[PDB]
């Protein structure tokens, strides 16, 4: 119990201040005293704590320690993979500029969109795990990322997304899709030629769309 | 008991038409202030909106203090409109249209 207190009082004077990160003293010191403990149970949880406080992405005895504990079994490993994606959604988020950790509930459409505006194309994937480990439907990411193209006017894009996704999710992108371009032909006619060349696309997009719903939906006769 | 309230109204009377477009622009400039300030968040909310969440509202103080503000100044404009109705009139309402 002193060496896990004697390791996170170590990461904590170096952590809490680390302006540059070359204050590799904590690594090195830290190393010798995991080889001092006799428990498992307190070897794990040390490399949790380790990984809880160093700045992601880590450095390379980290990584080496991380690999070594990646290797034998133990209750707790599952809890180290469930830290090594939590490592690795902290490096998306601080690749794009978001260095908060643990974003509570209300952001993460906000990340979802900021993701999608980066026109990466892994962008969707990005956004895709960010409400995956937040537990958030996966409907919001590809009904979105449909409206994203269709306000580009890129509905093949959108259709092969839908052929490529299965139907279950395909018919809640659909549904929710068709209800947004409604609401938005509900408003007031643009009388430029941009406008009314959305209003043609967004047409012409919706109504292939449906016909393949009506495809999927052939024995939902309520749906139907 | 013998008039001694005229010369507080000295003390008040400093503020001359100058201090009032002075004050004009000041709340022009405020106002323009927040106007960009809630330009720069709407793209934050919608795109990128880490550090913003307590200047909502520290937005929401500001823009009702500056109601407050707006609302008191016209107040004293409307108090001297009444008082000098052919010298000061003019230079009042351009001051008042802004």
């Amino acid at each position: 119990e002193l060496l896990l207190l004697y390791i996170e009082d170590l990461l904590n004077r170096c952590s809490s201040k680390s302006t540059s990160l070359f204050e590799t003293a904590w690594e090195a010191k830290a190393m010798a005293v995991i080889a001092c403990l006799s428990d498992t149970d307190l070897i794990f949880d040390a490399v949790l704590k380790i990984m809880y406080a160093a700045v992601v992405p880590w450095s390379a005895a980290v990584e080496q320690l991380v690999k070594q504990h990646l290797e034998m079994d133990h209750p707790k490993v599952k809890l180290l993979q469930e830290s090594y994606k939590l490592m690795e959604m902290k490096k998306l988020l601080r690749g794009y500029g978001i260095r908060e950790v643990n974003l509570l509930n209300k952001e993460i459409m906000r990340v979802v969109r900021y993701i999608l505006k980066q026109d990466v194309p892994s962008s969707l994937e990005d956004a895709l795990k960010v409400a995956q480990a937040f537990m958030l439907s996966d409907d919001e990411i590809y009904s979105l990322r449909i409206i994203d193209l269709i306000d580009r006017e890129q509905g093949e894009d959108c259709l092969l997304l839908l052929k490529s996704l299965p139907p279950a999710e395909a018919e809640k992108t659909a549904e929710r899709v068709i209800i947004w371009a409604r609401l938005a032909l509900q408003e007031e006619p643009d009388h430029s030629k941009e406008g009314k060349a959305w209003r043609m696309s967004v047409a012409k997009t919706s109504v292939d769309i449906l016909k393949i719903l009506c495809d999927i939906q052939k024995d939902n006769l309520q749906k139907k | 008991m013998a008039s001694f309230v005229t010369e507080v109204l000295a003390h008040s009377g400093r503020l001359e038409k100058e201090d009032l477009g002075t004050r004009i622009s000041r709340l022009t400039r405020r106002v323009e202030e927040i106007k960009g300030e809630v330009c720069n968040m709407i793209s934050k909310k919608y795109s990128e909106f880490l550090p913003s969440m307590q200047s909502a509202q520290g937005l929401i103080t500001q823009v009702d203090k500056l109601s407050e503000d707006i609302d008191l100044l016209k107040s004293r404009i409307e108090s001297e409109v009444r008082r000098d109705l052919h010298v000061s009139t003019g230079e009042f309402t351009d001051l008042k249209q802004q």
